[PDB]
């Protein structure tokens, strides 16, 4: 019926940050300011607290392809992470993860992000060891 | 949850019947509020030997909200930022239900001929029209031809 298409709806999304809405704990806005068709984007997620991943934040490629939203973004860490997850020698973030998975046209980066955050934080995930800050894939 | 409002299917129609000069505008065939736009670049311009794209997209609540437009081409423009996104009156504070999408595109046509970078979107290349106008219309220009489609 009524479909906002990609380019505008990854306008949306990129001035939902330009105002200053949003978590605290996440963030994302494009990796080449001059990319005319927004396919690569670039976030960022602050470690939980009281974890492995306190104080520490993560840096990540979000690639936004022609049927973006209907299709999911492919997300690959540049931070090195331990997580299961993540791919431990590419950093991508395997399809199986459920947000991925289940992928919904009405996700957004935040959505992606946000639901990232939460599985840095269960009890199995919090605890294992971390590489160091400033590692990359 | 409708079919498409009257209002949208008339201006859509009068686009083609009765274009306005050097523009063109169409839906695409499987999303009747998204446009495909060109833009003819205007005469004793920098942007004169281009044909520029666009795309417009119409929200829900058109006419009683603005359209909403952007450049596809690569443009060098103090008003036009690196993503296409235009800054225009038209299109936030001056808008009514009584403008149409003829008007916004006229307005933009107007804009390629009347730059102003003491309103700027993109900084970089207001500064750049500021202290070095003539240079800053040679890039223009050579970005038309690098970016935009050619005249006939």
């Amino acid at each position: 019926m009524s479909k906002v298409p990609r380019n505008f709806r990854l306008l949306e999304e990129l001035e939902k940050g330009e105002k200053g809405f949003g978590p605290e704990s996440c963030s994302y806005g494009l990796a080449d300011s001059d990319d005319i068709t927004m396919t690569k984007w670039n976030g960022t997620i602050l470690g939980p607290p009281h974890s492995n991943h306190e104080n520490r934040i993560y840096s990540l490629s979000i690639d936004c392809g022609p049927n973006y939203p209907d299709s999911p973004p492919k997300v690959t860490f540049i931070s090195k992470i331990n997580l299961p997850c993540v791919n431990p020698t590419t950093g991508e973030v395997q399809t199986d993860f459920h947000t991925l998975r289940d992928w919904k046209r009405a996700y957004t980066m935040e959505t992606l992000l946000l639901d990232l955050r939460k599985e840095m934080a269960t009890p199995a995930n919090k605890k294992l060891r971390q590489p160091k800050e400033g590692e990359t894939f | 949850m409708a079919s498409l409002p009257k209002r949208i299917i008339k201006e859509t129609e009068k686009l083609v019947s009765d274009p306005v000069p050097g523009i063109t505008a169409e839906p695409h065939d499987d999303n009747l509020r998204y446009f495909q736009v060109t833009i003819e670049g205007p005469e004793q311009s920098p942007y004169e030997d281009g044909i520029f794209e666009l795309e417009l997209y119409l929200p829900d609540d058109y006419p009683m909200e603005a359209p909403k437009v952007r450049f596809l081409t690569k443009i060098y423009h103090p008003n036009i930022d690196r993503l296409g996104r235009i800054c225009l009156d038209v299109l936030k504070t001056n808008w009514s239900p009584a403008l149409q999408i003829r008007t916004v595109l006229l307005s933009i046509q107007a804009l390629l001929a009347s730059p102003n970078p003491n309103d700027p979107l993109a900084n970089d290349v207001a500064e750049d029209w500021i202290k070095n106008e003539q240079g800053a219309k040679a890039k223009a220009r050579e970005w038309t031809k690098l970016y935009a489609k050619k005249k006939p």
